[PDB]
RNA sequence: CACCCUCGA
DNA sequence: GTGTCAGTAGCTGTCACGGATGC
DNA sequence: GCATCCGTGAATCGAGGGTG
């Protein structure tokens, strides 16, 4: 039915607002520019969103995975971008 | 307590009547959501930073 | 050229 | 492909003034 | 109906030198 389409919703907007403004400090601290840190951010949890894998098992740390997601897409920038 | 310290001044005192929240569990919280907004509020998370 | 410094009437 | 805590620097040491903004 | 706070503005020309 629909109350799982909508669950889906009501499952990413549940992380949100446990990890996105602390996943958000991470990518700060790293790239010294909230403005990036702003896009990483979106891009690490839109991938979340399409690696289900990983938050089904709400016991296990899913904050732990976010941050390795991140601090590669910053080097894979920092690669000879100079 | 707090009357016991401040008492000999009516800004103190009325500090605490014009006070919102109270609650040694409470304005913790309040703290917390105005220094680190957007995060959930746990009693020792705010108490650790 | 963006900023920065020091300086002159 | 990623997976145990995992979390800014910097900063207020300017001021006068008018009017939209907001309690 | 009114205090707060936001945004605006604040001299002119000129010399050399450094870094991102």
């Amino acid at each position: 039915v629909s109350g799982a389409a909508a669950a889906e919703a009501a499952l990413m907007r549940a992380l949100y607002d446990e990890h996105a403004a602390v996943l958000w400090r991470y990518a700060l601290r790293l790239t010294g520019d909230a403005a990036q840190a702003e896009d990483v951010v979106q891009e690490t949890l839109l991938r979340a969103w399409q690696h289900p894998e990983v938050i089904g098992d709400t016991a296990r740390p899913a904050r732990a995975w976010l941050f390795t997601v991140a601090r590669n897409m910053i080097i894979d920038e920092r690669r000879s971008a100079r | 307590q707090i009357v016991e310290r401040f008492g000999f001044s009516e800004i103190m005192r009325s500090t605490l009547e014009k006070d919102n929240t109270v609650g040694t569990d409470e304005a913790l919280l309040d703290i917390y959501r105005k220094l680190r907004p957007g995060e959930p509020p746990t009693k020792e998370s705010a108490q650790t930073l």
